[PDB]
């Protein structure tokens, strides 16, 4: 009973599993999928609306950090904009500091530091959210997922969610080094569109952004009509 | 620092950790306190003369100030933190206020001591309860009972410590309101006698009068206990 | 126990701390107020242990400055420290703005000490009913133990609390005169109160409109109200 | 951020978290030391896991200072944090007085820290036994430190698996007498009771306090008593 | 109650701690280091099943110091803190006094680092094996010499001649104990001790390797400096040790 | 239950518990419904009826600054604490640039501030929905805060006891409210309260709080005198 | 974490706090001590652990500022412990620094009371805040002051402190204090409170013999006063006799263990005589 | 320096003067301010500074002494005891963010066998204490501008046997002294005595 009420305890198996648990809660969220290209990097990501009466632009789960870089949050929405905010304050610390973009590789070891920081300690619990950092600093386009427990891995296609094992099936079927960002924006919003689960969660819709050649390798929500 | 929360509210709106502070006084030696026209007498049982403990003489009526002296019941450890600190209190009042600091003054302040115990998170409430005497500047005598709760009230006469509410009932019969310096003292220890041991030697007891405080001695005491015992003698047979 | 956290919500979305503090006022003593055109009048129960008890001591209703004073219901040590407070929040007011704090802005001070507790280990076991005159009127303001404060018209708090509300629905309308407020008050208190109602047993107090200053009735006082009754 | 104490009393009096610590401590490789009247000596077994260890790389007697050196048994790594408090006061005390620290107020300054530990909140105690063995102005001596934070000035003490059996041995083998090249000789010769496999210079460490100084035998000194014994 | 905070067992023994050495063999992974006469490998092995996973990206290898490497086995995570605090350490100690952190010294202040979790309650001990390597000068002749650190959740620190840490770590020692009593292997060259290393890594898993299922970084006497060996250098290994 | 004590335990299946529960405390606040149209947000608030001849108060809506306010269900005391720190930060905000913080970036700050209290041990939840309505540049904005740091833009909302039924008679006719005047806002956000309310009792100014604010319009609470324009000629017929 | 509080500075439902109650139970298993106060001086006795022949002396140059069982805590003031040894070198630390910071300030050695008032007010501290464990020690303080004289003072781990005129602490305390009642009087020679300590030590740790190997004695008492330097401070006033703690060697422990043999044996010889 | 403290200590008494002056520039606020306070029984302080720091600091030490009694079960502390607590206060102020304590105190006591055990200094004791925490025993002492003249006419005159009698007329011819020759017009001296009997208030030397 005693061996998984806090994170600062490995069980005899040597595993965390409060930062499982937190795990648990991104495999049971709203379905994010990204693709890592030549041009730039893409992220979409299904929002469900639990109301017909939302705004449009409701509960967006995708941040700018900086110009060049993207927090997609798949997961608990509140933790996942802690680690933009703290995205945020290492993109403005690379600036300040050291006169330059944070590179993608940099900024995504910097959020999974901090996601494993909230993983060692008896007083704090670890984040409830998968971040996709998608980037176009000076290492080029580059695509990470830093986990609740902290661990960042680069993609070139990645699937977050319920839907993360079939999404993942329609990721594979796309050839990496040919699809640009403009194909991909139609293909991932496809997936989502795709392994959405229409009696379960009716209400919805496709938040899509990117960071590429065309954006002036700018992360920004690609327009409307670019998404179905 | 350690700053746990130790005294909590339970269920039933209890704070459990105060209510065990006063099984700890109840468990204390009894201590009294009878207000007179012109006298306070605060008379304490002491544990009982053995061979051992030493000749020379140690009161367990503590001085706060030159006005106010306090008997206590519950932990002696926690009892002496508390009268130092009244006894620091008094004089950081006459550094701050050229006055002495009046008895009801002194006792709030002991009280709210006694209280910022019961909901400082890192400890546990003083297990003590208190009874201050005392004199104002102006010639007002002054009797308070401080709880572990951190709730003061004045009184006529009061006892602490065991038998505390047999001692009160016992008091609130038989309890006038003007009365002399040697009635005081009578009162004070046939109210003592109620619950001590029929022993003389335990009862040690003080007598404040305005500007002067003495402690009864031995001699002086087992005449007053004499005439008491055959008293409660007299009561006996009546009954 | 401790093995539920301080800071702990039940499932029917309550903070446990909050919910046992207000356990503790209903054993605690009644206390009610009467806000009334004429003025605001505060009463309460003594409950004093013993016949020994100097009455005037165990004061339940506190000036907290010229024109607001309180009556606590609870664990009367840490009503001193609210009332304190109040007292020290009603002066900063006078000197920083040359003018009797508000009834409204004095509880709203009461009930900022009241929320800081992780500070302080527990909330206090007390809730206050701060009756005063300001521009607004005579006022009848009630803290709980949460950091709320309500506005009422009348209301009851501590032990017969629940049998006074039940008296005040059938009698009190809003132009009382204070005379009738006070007979109300004591009326109440008698029902309610376990012991036989004296001058001694109970402590009355007003802030009146007129003047807008607070008179803590004597015993003679009291008695000249039961004498009407 | 924990600050509560991990060790306490039980009902029957012990402190059963420091009886735990010195389980710890008597888990680790036999240390020992013997007392000379010229000297002291102190030898460990450095039992490596495995043969792909860099024997050199273990550590199991250290120098503090100069004059002052140390084995241990038990928690390798707790040691450590002792040893370098350890070093730390040797120098402190070198800065203050310009003399180097007696070993009697080193071994209390290392008592001091381990009962630290067995008191001050949210930290266990230490795992570890120390051996202590340097020359002062009162002579030389050979103080076993324990996780109580407990010492002892010993003539001859062993701590570590076989210590009962290396105490035992040492008790017939000891004399007021013993030299230091006769304490070496006994050391060895006490470690080697209890060895299975044979002794060399990449399996056992010895300390000496010799003169005014302590020293680590180097594997060519030590393989100069290893043939004798 | 013995087995969820840091304190002693009735056994004498510390269950998190015991609990984080299981957290180094978890994710399946074993690396081998190995010192040869002018340099030191470590070779971890460097699965990464998802063909959607970016390989560069994933790297059990870290760099310390351009002359210390590093190689983190268990929590991934937890190897990537260790580092960003042996960096602090490493930067620290350069700022301080003015040379390079050595790597004797590093890895003993990381034992210090991991024996504090130990001790305090509330801090999960990091649930890796660090192993550093890097050149070490003599002060002797001024000679660099190859070394191999290990830090483990214990605090304990030791150098070693070869070590392997994860999976099947007993199985992979018991072959370089065994390789050990042919050959001296601090005689041995860069290639051949390259091949005992990869023989290892082969042996343990069961399986043989291919040159992008492993990551092998190097210090040399002659390049001080901690490098990932390219794949085309890792590949010629391989069929060396296929081959013989 | 082992997992619902602390704030800092995830459970098995991945859910916050003491945050599931300072939403209950939300749900059993009373009533308050937001809509926005073109130019202005209304919220409209069930205060306690008057137990006989016998009133009560409790600030439910606060000002926070010229442009925004606030209507909350659950903790009041949890709404103070927002209250001041809102009215603190649109004073900083406008200390510094000599005009209100937008509405967006106010909604983040609230979001930020909950989740601060849903990680750290010591903390807990905020037991409190808000409704902030603002209007700014970009036009009116009504926000639905919750305890789990989730902020919700919104068309129109309800929040507290009973709610469910203002939100099915919102659903009916939100659509329509971009076209809506301020008067029939207003009607929608009453007739949309109304719903709310137990049994047989009705909406009237002794009550029911309004509050608006819009394009030229400061955030200004509507009580008495005020509010009868709107409640005296109203009454909800099916 | 909070689960794994041990709540050590809480009351239990009966109002005690167990901690403390167990640190007594502890100090119980400790080497017992006996404390004599007379006119002429104080008598520390003390039962040191069975000395194994591997046992060293650290060869202390001043032999009577500690010993196993007796420790100097300023020139005017020593003391005994029975429980937690390190615990016990902790507080005598503290105790030290104490009397010396008095001394710093007041330029006069501090009163016992004031010290057993600061060293209790140190145990007190750690039984209400901190969530640690309280020092599991009991102090026997002897000492001289101008103000009372000759002192003795108990020391409980609660914070409580009490004068005695003879107690004992550690190991059969309950046995001992029996035995002290029974035969300590208000007009006794050092020699004859040394003496009862030793025939009361003997007798609770049940010896034919007191054993010298497994007893120390220390004694407070005043002595002439030797270096005065009196033209360094003219105005200064040196007392004729200045107060000295020792710590009695075997050899000067002989004749007073010899002398408490013969006592013992006399007493056996009257034992014979009564059942006669 | 404006307001002269004298005392002298004979076989059986300590004598303390000092000068009732308070000023206000040049303005003689009062010539009848007690700077003579009584710290216990048979203790008590000519101090003489400006009357913010002469109270504060007297006021400190008075209740600091009297806290140690309240602590001490009513044991009255030696003067050697309250002159080094009152030096010690001095000298740590010297050094503190407030400043010096610009007082100059001379510390007069009667030291009385305070038990049947007390092997301590039987009689009076004075103590000269600059503002700086200097202390030291004197057998007479002053301060101010009329200290150099009554110090060298107490070299003179003042012998360590004098009665209670021929120390009034030697502080009458003091406090004289000062009024002869210092132009800060001191007219009128508080003048105390301490004997085994306590704290005597002379009026008839002013």
């Amino acid at each position: 009973s005693g061996h998984d009420q806090s994170t600062d305890v490995f069980s005899a198996e040597g595993r965390v599993f409060q930062v499982e648990y937190a795990g648990k809660a991104v495999d049971n969220s709203s379905t994010a999928v990204a693709a890592c290209c030549k041009d730039g990097v893409v992220v979409a990501v299904e929002k469900v609306h639990t109301s017909r009466m939302l705004e449009k632009g409701s509960n967006n789960r995708i941040h700018a950090v900086d110009r060049q870089a993207g927090i997609c949050i798949c997961g608990l929405l509140p933790d996942g904009r802690a680690i933009v905010s703290r995205a945020r304050q290492e993109a403005e610390n690379s600036r300040d500091i050291f006169a330059t973009p944070i590179r993608g590789s940099v900024l995504a070891n910097r959020v999974g530091e901090f996601m494993h920081a909230y993983t060692t300690h008896f007083a704090y619990r670890p984040f409830g959210c998968s971040a996709i950092i998608a980037s176009y600093a000076d290492d080029g386009p580059q695509l990470f997922v830093s986990d609740p427990s902290g661990t960042v891995a680069g993609y070139y296609g990645v699937a977050l969610g319920k839907a993360k094992t079939v999404a993942k099936s329609e990721l594979e079927k796309l050839d990496f080094s040919s699809l640009t960002c403009d194909e991909a924006v139609g293909k991932l919003a496809s997936i989502l569109h795709e392994v959405h689960d229409k009696q379960k969660d009716k209400l919805y819709e496709v938040e899509v952004a990117w960071v590429c050649d065309k954006s002036d390798r700018k992360f920004v929500h690609v327009p409307a009509d670019m998404v179905p | 620092s350690y700053d746990r929360a130790i005294t909590v509210f339970s269920p039933d709106g209890h704070l459990f950790q105060v209510e065990y502070a006063q099984e700890a006084v109840k468990k204390g030696l009894a201590a009294v306190g009878v207000l007179g026209s012109d006298s306070v007498v605060i008379a304490v049982e002491k544990k009982s003369a053995v061979k051992l403990q030493d000749s020379r003489t140690i009161r367990k009526i503590y001085k706060v100030d030159a006005n106010i002296y306090l008997a206590f019941a519950g932990l002696s450890a926690d009892a002496r933190v508390l009268i130092n600190k009244a006894q620091l209190e008094c004089q950081r009042f006459s550094l701050n206020y050229e006055d002495t600091m009046d008895v009801d003054m002194l006792v709030r302040y002991v009280a709210g001591v006694q209280q910022k115990s019961t909901q400082s998170g890192g400890s546990r409430p003083f297990g003590v309860a208190t009874v201050i005497g005392g004199f104002n500047e102006d010639g007002k005598p002054h009797l308070w009972k401080t709880d572990p709760s951190g709730m003061c009230s004045a009184w006529r006469a009061v006892a602490i410590g065991r038998h505390d509410q047999t001692v009160i009932e016992y008091m609130e019969k038989s309890y006038k309101d003007g009365m002399s310096r040697d009635e005081c003292v009578h009162f004070a220890i046939k109210s003592l006698l109620e619950v001590v041991e029929s022993g003389s030697r335990n009862i040690e007891l003080l007598v404040l009068q305005y500007k002067e405080a003495r402690y009864l001695t031995e001699e002086e005491l087992q005449k007053f206990v004499v005439e008491v015992e055959k008293e409660r003698e007299e009561e006996a047979a009546a009954k | 126990e401790y093995d539920r956290g301080v800071n702990t919500f039940s499932p029917e979305g309550r903070i446990f701390q909050i919910e046992y503090a207000v356990e503790a006022i209903k054993l605690g003593s009644t206390s009610l107020g009467i806000r009334t055109p004429e003025g605001v009048v505060l009463a309460a129960e003594k409950r004093v242990p013993s016949t020994l008890v100097v009455p005037s001591s165990m004061s339940k209703i506190m000036e907290v400055d010229s024109h607001i004073a309180a009556v606590m219901s609870g664990m009367v040590a840490d009503a001193r420290i609210l009332v304190e407070h109040a007292r020290v929040e009603s002066q900063n007011h006078r000197f920083t703005y040359n003018e009797p704090m508000s009834v409204e802005s004095c509880t709203l001070a009461t009930c900022d000490l009241s929320i800081q507790f992780g500070l302080m280990s527990r909330p206090f076991g007390v809730s206050l009913l701060i009756a005063g005159v300001d521009e607004k009127g005579p006022q009848l303001w009630q803290t709980d133990p949460s950091g709320t404060h309500t506005r009422y018209d009348a209301q009851a708090i501590g032990g017969g609390a629940e049998a006074a509300q039940s008296v005040f629905t059938e009698r009190y309308h809003r132009n009382m005169t204070l005379e009738e407020g006070e007979t109300l008050a004591v009326d109440i208190l008698k029902q309610v109160m376990e012991d036989q109602l004296s001058p001694e047993n109970i402590e009355v107090a007003v802030v009146r409109a007129d003047d807008g200053k607070l008179h803590m009735y004597t015993p003679t006082e009291i008695k000249a109200i039961m004498s009407r009754m | 951020e924990a600050f509560y104490g991990l060790t306490t009393f039980s009902p029957s009096g012990k402190l059963i978290q420091i009886e735990y610590a010195t389980t710890a401590a008597g888990k680790g490789t036999t240390a020992l030391g013997v007392k000379a009247t010229d000297g002291v000596v102190i030898a460990a077994k450095k039992k490596a896991p495995s043969t792909l260890v860099d024997a050199s790389s273990i550590q199991k007697v250290f120098v503090l200072d100069e004059h002052v050196g140390c084995t241990y048994s038990g928690m390798g790594p707790d040691c450590r944090v002792l040893i370098d408090s350890a070093r730390k006061n040797c120098q402190q005390y070198k800065l203050m007085y310009n003399e180097p620290i007696p070993i009697s107020q080193l071994v209390r300054k290392i008592s001091a820290i381990y009962q630290e530990f067995t008191q001050s909140g949210g930290v266990r105690p230490f795992g570890c036994s120390l051996l202590v063995a340097g020359v002062d102005a009162n002579g030389y001596h050979l103080y076993q430190v324990d996780p109580s934070g407990t010492f002892w000035a010993w003539k001859a003490t062993a701590i570590g698996t076989g210590s009962p059996d290396a105490k035992a041995f040492l008790e017939k083998r000891y004399t007021v007498d013993m030299e230091l090249e006769d304490a070496v000789h006994t050391a060895l010769l006490t470690l080697k009771e209890g060895f299975d496999g044979q002794m060399t210079s990449e399996n056992t460490q010895v300390g000496r306090v010799v003169e005014n100084r302590f020293e680590i035998l180097s594997v060519d000194q030590l393989r100069d008593y290893l043939d004798q014994i | 109650f013995d087995k969820y905070i840091t304190v002693f067992s009735p056994e004498g023994s510390l269950y998190q701690v015991e609990y984080a050495f299981k957290a180094v063999t978890y994710p399946g992974l074993l690396t081998v280091a190995i010192r040869c006469k002018d340099a030191v490998l470590v070779v971890t092995q460097h699965l990464i099943p998802d063909r959607l996973m970016r390989p560069d990206s994933v790297t059990a290898l870290y760099e310390v110091t351009p002359n210390i490497g590093c190689c983190m086995t268990g929590r991934a995570p937890d190897g990537r803190a260790l580092v960003q605090r042996a960096r602090e350490e490493a930067s620290d100690y350069q700022y301080r006094y003015g040379v390079e952190i050595p790597i004797a010294v590093l890895a003993k202040r990381m034992g210090d680092k991991a024996q504090v979790r130990t001790q305090q309650a509330g801090l999960r001990p990091m649930g890796v094996v660090s192993t550093f390597i890097g050149m070490d000068q003599s002060d002797q002749d001024g000679s660099l010499k190859p070394q191999i650190y290990t830090v483990d959740p214990a605090g304990w620190t030791g150098g070693h001649i070869a070590c392997a840490a994860g999976k099947k770590q007993v199985e992979a020692m018991a072959f370089l104990e065994k390789r050990q009593k042919s050959t001296e292997l601090d005689a041995l060259t860069q290639k051949e001790a390259a091949m005992i290393a990869l023989a290892a890594l082969q042996s343990a898993i069961g399986t043989a390797v291919k040159a992008k299922e492993v990551e092998v970084g190097r210090c040399t006497a002659a390049n001080p400096a901690f490098q990932r060996v390219p794949n085309s250098e890792v590949e010629e290994w391989l069929t060396a040790v296929a081959e013989a | 239950n082992e997992y619902d004590s602390d704030i800092t335990t995830w459970s098995p299946t991945g859910r916050l518990f003491q945050i599931e529960y300072a939403n209950e405390a939300v749900n059993n606040g009373s009533a308050t419904v937001g809509v926005k149209g073109k130019n202005f947000v209304v919220l409209a608030a069930l205060k306690r009826s008057p137990v006989a001849e016998l009133s009560s108060y409790q600030e439910k809506v606060f000002e926070i600054d010229e442009h925004v306010g606030m209507s909350i269900s659950g903790l009041v005391a949890d709404g103070r604490v927002l209250a001041r720190y809102l009215r603190t930060e649109c004073m900083n905000y406008r200390y510094m640039y000599s005009n209100g913080m937008p509405m967006n970036q106010m909604a983040d700050m609230i979001g930020e501030k909950h989740q601060r209290h849903i990680q750290c041990s010591g903390k807990r939840p905020f037991g409190v929905g808000l409704l902030l309505a603002g209007y700014d540049r970009q036009g009116p904005h009504l926000y639905q805060t919750v305890p789990s740091g989730d902020v919700y833009d919104y068309k129109a909302t309800a929040m507290g006891v009973r709610s469910q039924a203002s939100r099915t008679y919102l659903e009916r006719h939100f659509e329509h409210f971009s076209d809506c005047t301020l008067d029939e806002l207003v009607t929608h956000a009453l007739k949309a309260l109304a719903s709310a309310t137990s049994e047989g009792i009705e909406l009237n100014v002794k009550n029911t709080t309004i509050a608006i604010v819009g394009k030229d319009t400061p955030f200004t609470i509507f009580e008495e005198e005020s509010a009868r324009k709107y409640l005296d000629g109203f009454k909800m017929r099916p | 974490s909070h689960r794994y509080d041990s709540r050590t500075t809480t009351f239990s439902p009966e109002g005690r706090l167990y901690q403390v109650e167990y640190a007594v139970e502890a100090i119980q298993q400790a080497g017992t001590v006996i404390g004599v106060c007379t006119k002429d001086g104080v008598v520390l006795a003390g039962e040191k652990m069975v000395p194994h022949p591997l046992f060293d002396s650290e060869s202390m140059q001043d032999k009577n500022t500690s010993g196993e069982k007796m420790y100097k805590i300023a020139e005017h003031i020593g003391c005994s412990v029975a429980g937690v040894t390190s615990d016990a070198y902790a507080l005598l630390n503290y105790a030290r620094l104490s009397a010396l910071r008095h001394q710093y300030t007041f330029q006069e050695p501090m009163a016992i009371e004031d010290l057993c008032r600061i060293l209790c007010d140190e145990k007190q501290l750690y039984t209400q805040y901190g969530g640690v464990r309280p020092y599991g020690v009991s102090f026997l303080l002897v000492g001289w002051d101008r103000y009372y004289g000759y002192q003795l003072y108990s020391t409980e781990p609660s914070g409580d402190y009490s004068a005695w005129s003879a107690y004992a602490i550690g190991q059969n305390d309950q046995v001992a204090h029996a035995l002290l009642k029974k035969d300590w009087h208000e007009s006794m020679t050092l020699e004859d409170g040394m003496l009862l300590a030793l025939r009361v030590l003997g007798k609770t740790m049940d010896t034919a013999k007191i054993d010298l190997d497994r007893v120390e004695v220390a004694v407070m008492r005043k002595v002439p006063a030797s270096n005065i330097d009196q033209l360094l401070d003219p105005f200064k006033h040196h007392p004729k006799t200045t107060p000295r703690f020792q710590i009695l060697t075997r050899s000067e422990l002989k004749p007073h263990a010899e002398r408490a043999d013969q006592a013992r044996e006399a007493e056996e010889k009257a034992e014979a005589e009564r059942q006669r | 320096m404006a307001e002269t403290a004298i005392a002298f200590r004979c076989k059986d008494y300590v004598m303390v003067a000092a000068a009732g002056l308070n000023a206000f520039y040049y303005i003689k606020i009062t010539d009848a301010e007690d700077k003579i306070t009584q710290l216990d029984t048979h203790q008590l302080v000519a101090c003489t500074g400006e009357n913010g720091p002469r109270v504060n600091f007297t006021e400190y030490i008075k209740c600091n002494l009297a806290l140690n009694r309240m602590r001490q079960h009513g044991r009255h502390s030696s003067c050697e005891s309250t002159a080094n607590f009152m030096r010690n206060c001095l000298a740590s102020a010297i050094r503190s963010r407030e400043g010096a304590y610009q007082v100059n105190c001379l510390f007069a006591g009667y030291d009385t066998p305070v038990s049947e055990d007390d092997d301590g200094v039987v009689g009076p004791q004075l103590f000269y204490m600059d503002y700086l925490g200097t202390l030291q025993a004197v057998p007479y002492g002053c301060h101010g501008y009329g200290a150099c003249f009554v110090t060298a006419l107490l070299d003179r005159l003042w012998r360590p046997d004098l009665s209670q009698q021929e120390g009034l007329e030697l502080m009458q011819k003091c406090c004289d002294e000062v009024k002869r020759r210092v132009i800060i017009s001191n007219s009128y001296f508080f003048v105390k005595a301490v004997t085994k009997n306590g704290v005597e208030v002379i009026t008839a030397v002013h």
